[PDB]
């Protein structure tokens, strides 16, 4: 099932010929294009006043990573290393040992943010919702070293963004 | 050696060399080469700077991640020097200005600052200090630059008895003042030389040779309290040297003699520029002063460096000074200059 | 077996089997094997000397008419004496069908260039040469296409390391980009994922 | 046409491997041992070639 | 026997002839390369490097391997002549930023664990 | 008519608290629109909406002139918005934090920090693990 | 549960602080060292032990699908308490 | 001092002009370039900040590395960086340019463009959104505001 895009023949009558001569000599289609641009001149521009105005986002948006806690203040991460296994960029580095109270916790948890592709596979893989991609996207640095996150930086991100992260998870977890 | 400072790897960019170096004067001609050679091996390099951070940007790609740390410092402040040498096992001093500014005379950059660095780094427990003076440093030289160099050399030796003192002579390189200075003279018309440069002998040394010599002196256990002189393999009369420079640049060479007092007056006239001067009286004195001969000092061949002749590296400095007509001429086309060796 | 299992098509399977028999009967000099995969894809394993005849037949025969070369590539299997497996994928618009032609070679044996049969192969054969080191005889202009100028070795070969042997960086002393032996801040971490329990009984090999 | 080459096969000059990684290397050809933590034997069917272990060190940043 | 198919040469004599032809072409090209790329080497250095690269593969006794080596050298020559290559590519042959790695036992023992 | 548009302009300058407030908002945000104050920040940012604007221009923040320690009369950036107002402002939800406050936890930061890159408060990476190999300590006493 | 080393550096939850002769401390001069102040081991040690009238209790960390996988904890040993291996909460039977 | 006040005012004026008129080179490597296009599109309209693309390196102030830098391409990137008159700035945009990203362990990829050129701003993401790149651009403007070349010169 197909149609032709350029298989139309022009009328040869005198009226048609005079209209085409007027189009050639008086430049009618060029005035049509000028009219289209003039029409767009009087529309409201689609520009937003950044940083005062922001682009719309979604609860599913993938941003800067964060490590979360239980409401008691205990960390959620148990060092299963599923995020490290699934990461397609090998951006996650994990070292773990028994804590002083025998708990299964990490001693090293790094994410190399210049390796990361921000795919969100790690938060899918995490069985306790410990690693998340938070909503933040304005974290440009002036040096490369500032983008090599350790466990302290990620725990600080979790502490700083928990209020919004929990509200985002509440709005999306029933689709997961 | 403090396990964290044990050498590891194959001596490359991501290796650990065991060196933690603070390089004063790293934003100059010699400093960029020194920092490049240190960061090649995987050294931790601490760069004290007082200039605009923009001016340090070219030093950023010289190391791996975290291997180059930039810190603000003030030459008149000793707490700042303490701050920047606290964790280093090597301190290299490359601070120096050819001309004298309103806030810093020759004695400030060549006596006070080197002595303060030596004292503070000795107090901090720094293992090694490398100081750079001139080959022609002398207490009674006509140039105040060299008098200050000699005084500062003695001061550093007094404040850090195990310091390695290196005495190069007229380093030439792409950013070198020396090859460029002669090149600069062509715009005026004639090359003014005192006595037509027939009474001056120069022994210029390549920049990479000096950087390699510094690096090797760091790694040399018996170079602790030594004094080295870094000189090239050939000696030239100034006239022949400038003639060779003009032949490599393919510019017409028009030398003329200029009396000493006239040249001093010209240098004084050029000295009043608020920016970097084109020349000074001190520069005029240093240009027409013969390089000393110090056979009793260890040289580059005692540090394992084979000196590079100027005939092999002149084109890489002077091709920029050619016109489009001669821009593609090969290196072996210029008939090396006459050497007055012995 | 209904909702989550991919449905079968026996009509296309029969048609492809019959056409494979057709091709094998017409060209016994080169055709070594004919296969119809379970999802209805027809493959013809031939001798290298028959690369040009077979393809030409498959392009010009009235009952074939595979006038389009969809893809041409190589697979490296180091355990085989002939390391490299050359795979041609052809599409017939007249009969709305696809065919695969496979042959083999090793490091030192050229394959006939098929630019004459298909103009599309030019860059495909250049790419195979660049990535695998398989020389193609009588190629109009055979040179590297994907790799850097002066790059040594072939990256797609199984033996070649993932990160290669050299890296690049800008060096200020020579004022240019230089190539040096690779050093890695963090080594790629090799994972051993293969399960010690067999997954597919239908593919079990005899115990030798 | 056949030319009857008489010599042993040797492709080192074509592979592009630096000579350091051709002469000083030792490979191990072996069937890997069964992992004693499990009873499956499916990982003990094929032969493996692997190179000798070289130096690994600690990154000054991030370790 | 051994039942092999050639690339271009049937014995080592034809392969040596092709090697000599490629060597002639590289020898002629070196001065033009030094001029066009504005290299700071001499023509003598470039021809010495060409000879060194040719002598790296002097031990080859297989005509097919020699044919492939000549094909690769011709690829490199075509690449150099057309200026597809840049000055960095030409200078990669000289390893100017690589520190000399020692070969005697004692220095290797001092630096690290690798033989 | 045109006169009603001019009257809208005059009530816009009148609606920002006088001519000097009008000039302040014009030079601080390059915008002089008037909207309903949705709420304020504990750091001084004010949040307005106007549902008659098209999607994207219907919510905005006038930033504070004085954040944690720095003068932000001219130097503002999007990282100064705290997470709850961040969720409202980027239209992740319709409910402002004033009417739908976030859940309270004692480990959540009580004081939002902005992007501290290029500042003595910047993050510096380091290894968080302990030493692996311990070396032998020779005895402090002479052996002969 | 923060505490400083004899060098004045904060000690992390992990317990790593650079040694006195370690040059790497230079990376913090003119900058700061990132340390998270909410120590999880201390925060979980403040939670009260839950008393339940059954031998086997269940824990899912709260929030249902927002917690951890549901596990069952035996509470027969009376010399200790049953501790969740995911959340760290403690459970016991009414004793004495 | 009057001289210090004068150099401070001249410093501010020059810094203001440079930040206000930032011209990036029309240059894109991979996926990230698409988001760069979306920064120039109506919704964000980088032109309203004084940020206009120009093809020539001689008429450019900023280079945005927006995409993977391979080994084959690194000499060309270095060359067009060197042909920028000074002052010049480099914004590294995306995981590939920042550190290699998804192709960090490749035989043909440069592990971060800061091996080839000095970088001022690192914009994270794969790709960073147009808003994140705009945030990085305004951060570069803020960094240019902090420079004091004239004050440094006077102190010398
Ligand atoms: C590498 O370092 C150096 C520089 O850096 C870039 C310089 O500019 C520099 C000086 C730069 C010169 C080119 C300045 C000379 C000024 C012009 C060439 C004009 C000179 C001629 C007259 C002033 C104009 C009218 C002619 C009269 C005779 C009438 C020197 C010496 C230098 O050494
Ligand atoms: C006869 C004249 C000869 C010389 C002519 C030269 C041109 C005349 C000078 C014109 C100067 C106008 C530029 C100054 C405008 C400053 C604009 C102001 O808003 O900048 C503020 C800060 O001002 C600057 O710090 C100082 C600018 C002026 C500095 C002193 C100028 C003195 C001029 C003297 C002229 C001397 C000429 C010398 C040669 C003869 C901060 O704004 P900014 O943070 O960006 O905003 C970001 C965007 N936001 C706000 C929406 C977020
Ligand atoms: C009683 C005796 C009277 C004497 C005679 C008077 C009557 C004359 C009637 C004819 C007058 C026609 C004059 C027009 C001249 C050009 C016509 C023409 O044919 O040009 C076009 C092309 O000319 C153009 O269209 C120009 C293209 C670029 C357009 C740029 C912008 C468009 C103009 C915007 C508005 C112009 C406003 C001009 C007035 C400004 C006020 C000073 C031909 O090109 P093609 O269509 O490709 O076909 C020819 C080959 N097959
Ligand atoms: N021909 C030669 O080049 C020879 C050089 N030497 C000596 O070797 C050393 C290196 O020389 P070179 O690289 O040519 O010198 P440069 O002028 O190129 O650089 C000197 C460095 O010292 C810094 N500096 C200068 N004055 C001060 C000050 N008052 N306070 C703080 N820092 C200061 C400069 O910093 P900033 O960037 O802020 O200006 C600059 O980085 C010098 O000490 C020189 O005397 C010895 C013999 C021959
Ligand atoms: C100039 C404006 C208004 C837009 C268009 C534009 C940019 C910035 C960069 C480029 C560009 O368009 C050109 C041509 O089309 C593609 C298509 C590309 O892939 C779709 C691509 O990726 C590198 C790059 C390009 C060019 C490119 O670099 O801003
Ligand atoms: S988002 Fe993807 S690439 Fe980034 S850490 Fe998670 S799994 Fe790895
Ligand atoms: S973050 Fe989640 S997936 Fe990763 S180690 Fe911790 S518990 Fe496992
Ligand atoms: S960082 Fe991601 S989006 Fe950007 S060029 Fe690389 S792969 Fe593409
Ligand atoms: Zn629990």
């Amino acid at each position: 099932t197909y149609k032709f895009v350029n298989m139309r023949e022009p009328s040869m009558d005198m009226k048609s010929v005079t209209d085409r001569a007027a189009q050639t000599l008086l430049w009618t289609e060029l005035v049509r294009g000028l009219g289209m641009t003039l029409s767009y001149l009087f529309r409201e521009p689609a520009t937003i006043n950044y940083p005062f105005e922001k682009g719309p986002l979604s609860p599913r948006f993938r941003g800067e990573h964060a490590l979360r806690r239980y409401p008691s203040g205990e960390e959620r991460c148990i060092a299963c290393k599923l995020c490290e296994a699934v990461c397609p960029a090998q951006a996650i580095t994990i070292e773990a040992e028994p804590r002083a109270d025998g708990s299964r916790r990490t001693t090293r948890y790094d994410i190399d943010m210049t390796k990361c592709i921000y795919c969100g596979f790690c938060q899918e893989a995490c069985p306790v919702d410990a690693i998340v991609e938070g909503p933040n996207f304005e974290f440009s640095t002036e040096t490369h070293e500032e983008l090599l996150y350790n466990k302290e930086k990620l725990l600080n991100n979790g502490d700083k963004w928990e209020a919004e992260i929990a509200a985002n998870i509440q709005a999306d977890y029933l689709y997961r | 050696l403090h396990h964290a400072l044990i050498p590891h790897g194959k001596g490359g960019r991501s290796s650990v060399s065991g060196i933690v170096a603070t390089v004063f004067g790293a934003t100059g001609f010699l400093g960029r080469y020194v920092v490049n050679h240190l960061g090649r091996m995987g050294s931790q390099v601490i760069v004290p700077y007082r200039c605009e951070p923009y001016d340090t940007m070219h030093l950023r790609p010289m190391g791996d991640l975290g291997q180059i740390i930039f810190m603000e410092w003030n030459g008149k402040d000793k707490d700042s020097i303490r701050k920047v040498v606290e964790h280093s096992n090597v301190v290299i001093n490359l601070v120096g200005r050819e001309w004298e500014t309103k806030n810093f005379d020759f004695e400030d950059v060549f006596v006070k600052i080197p002595h303060a660095i030596a004292q503070v780094s000795k107090e901090a427990g720094v293992e090694k200090l490398i100081h750079i003076s001139h080959l022609n440093a002398d207490i009674k030289s006509p140039s105040r630059y060299l008098r200050s160099k000699a005084v500062g050399e003695k001061e550093v030796r007094a404040a850090f008895p195990e310091a390695t003192i290196i005495k190069p002579s007229d380093i030439f390189g792409r950013e070198d003042r020396f090859l460029n200075y002669f090149a600069s003279m062509r715009w005026f018309g004639g090359v003014p030389l005192i006595s037509l440069g027939k009474e001056t002998v120069k022994q210029p040394v390549y920049i990479v040779d000096v950087s390699k010599g510094i690096i090797n002196a760091i790694k040399d256990p018996d170079a602790k309290g030594k004094t080295f002189a870094f000189v090239g393999p050939n000696r030239y009369l100034l006239f022949d040297l400038v003639q060779y420079i003009f032949a490599v640049a393919y510019r017409p060479f028009l030398p003329y003699p200029l009396p000493h007092f006239a040249y001093r007056w010209v240098g004084r006239l050029f000295e009043v520029s608020p920016f970097e001067p084109w020349t000074t009286r001190d520069k005029v004195e240093r240009v027409h002063m013969s390089d000393m001969t110090l056979p009793h000092l260890p040289g580059l061949e005692d540090l394992g460096i084979q000196a590079t002749p100027l005939e092999l590296k002149a084109i890489e400095v002077l091709r920029r000074h050619r016109t489009y007509r001669w821009l593609t001429s090969e290196m072996e086309d210029v008939k090396p200059a006459k050497t007055v060796n012995i | 077996t209904r909702p989550t299992i991919r449905p079968r098509n026996d009509v296309v399977h029969k048609q492809l089997s019959a056409f494979g028999q057709y091709v094998a009967e017409i060209l016994p000099k080169y055709v070594q094997q004919v296969q119809v995969s379970c999802f209805n894809e027809l493959e013809i394993f031939i001798h290298p000397d028959g690369v040009i005849p077979v393809l030409t037949f498959l392009r010009d025969h009235t009952n074939a008419q595979f006038k389009s070369l969809a893809d041409l590539t190589a697979v490296d299997v180091p355990t085989r004496q002939n390391r490299f497996e050359i795979v041609y994928n052809l599409l017939s618009l007249r009969f709305n069908s696809r065919i695969r032609v496979k042959t083999y070679t090793d490091e030192l044996t050229p394959i006939e260039s098929s630019v004459t049969v298909y103009k599309a192969a030019n860059w495909y054969e250049r790419e195979i040469w660049d990535m695998f080191g398989v020389f193609f005889a009588n190629h109009p202009d055979l040179r590297r296409i994907l790799t850097d100028y002066g790059f040594e070795g072939h990256p797609f070969r199984k033996d070649f390391p993932l990160s290669g042997y050299v890296e690049l960086r800008y060096d200020d002393e020579v004022k240019r980009v230089v190539a040096e032996p690779v050093e890695l801040a963090q080594e790629f971490r090799k994972f051993d994922l293969n399960s010690p329990w067999e997954a597919f009984p239908a593919y079990r090999q005899p115990p030798e | 046409q056949l030319i009857a080459v008489d010599e042993k096969l040797d492709i080192t000059t074509l592979t592009g491997v630096p000579e350091e990684h051709i002469k000083t290397r030792k490979v191990r050809i072996f069937v890997p041992a069964r992992n004693n933590m499990q009873s499956g034997v499916n990982n003990t069917k094929k032969w493996k070639m692997e190179f000798d272990t070289r130096e690994r060190w600690e990154n000054p940043l991030m370790g | 026997g051994t039942s092999v198919k050639p690339i271009f040469s049937r014995d080592m004599n034809e392969a040596k002839r092709r090697v000599r032809e490629l060597y002639r072409a590289w020898y002629r090209e070196v001065p033009n390369t030094v001029h066009l790329f504005q290299l700071d080497i001499s023509v003598k250095q470039g021809r010495d490097k060409v000879r060194e690269m040719f002598m790296k593969n002097a031990h080859v006794t297989d005509p097919r391997v020699v044919d492939l080596l000549v094909i690769k050298g011709k690829m490199e020559l075509e690449e150099t002549i057309n200026v597809w290559k840049q000055r960095t590519h030409i200078m990669r042959f000289f390893h100017e930023t690589e520190a000399p790695r020692p070969t005697d036992f004692l220095s290797k023992f001092y630096v690290g664990h690798d033989p | 008519e045109l006169v009603q548009v001019l009257r809208r302009g005059l009530q816009q300058v009148s609606g920002h608290g006088g001519l000097r407030g009008y000039l302040r908002v014009l030079f601080r945000a390059n915008d002089v629109r008037v909207g309903t104050l949705v709420g304020e920040d504990k750091y001084g940012n004010k949040y307005y909406e106007d549902n008659k604007q098209f999607f994207g221009r219907h919510r905005w923040v006038i930033y504070t002139t004085e954040m944690n320690g720095r003068d932000t009369f001219w130097d503002v950036d999007g990282s100064m918005v705290p997470p709850e107002w961040h969720r409202w402002l980027h239209c992740m939800t319709d409910d402002p934090p004033t009417t739908k406050p976030p859940t309270a936890r004692k480990y959540i930061w009580t004081n939002h920090k902005f992007n501290v890159s290029g500042t003595p408060q910047q993050y510096v990476p380091y290894s968080t693990t302990r030493k692996k190999i311990q070396e032998w300590v020779p005895p402090s006493t002479p052996y002969k | 549960g923060v505490r400083t080393s004899p060098t004045g550096e904060k000690v992390t939850h992990t317990g790593q602080a650079y040694d006195d002769g370690d040059y790497r401390r230079v990376r913090f001069s003119d900058r700061q060292k990132e340390v998270n102040e909410n120590f999880a081991i201390d925060l979980i040690a403040e939670q009260p032990v839950s008393e339940v009238g059954s031998r086997v209790i269940s824990c899912d960390g709260g929030g249902g699908a927002l917690g951890h996988p549901r596990v069952y904890i035996n509470l027969d040993k009376e010399t200790k308490t049953g501790t969740c291996g995911y959340c760290g909460l403690q459970f016991r039977q009414p004793h004495h | 001092s009057r001289g210090e006040y004068v150099v401070a005012k001249l410093d501010d004026l020059v810094n203001w002009a440079r930040r206000s008129s930032l011209w990036p080179m029309t240059f894109g490597l991979a996926c990230c370039a698409v988001e760069m296009m979306h920064m120039a599109a109506p919704r964000y309209d980088m032109d309203r900040f004084g940020v206009v693309f120009r093809a020539s390196p001689r008429q450019s102030d900023v280079m945005i590395v927006a995409g993977t830098l391979t080994n084959k391409m690194a000499p060309a990137l270095r060359k067009v960086y060197d042909q920028m008159p000074e002052p010049r700035y480099v914004v590294s945009m995306g995981s590939c340019a920042n550190g290699g990203g998804y192709y960090h362990y490749s035989y043909s990829v440069v592990r971060g463009c800061d091996r080839i050129v000095p970088v001022d701003i690192y914009v994270p993401g794969c790709p960073p959104t147009a808003e994140a790149l705009l945030y990085g651009i305004l951060q570069l403007q803020r960094k240019i505001k902090r420079e004091k070349r004239l004050r440094i010169w006077y102190r010398r």
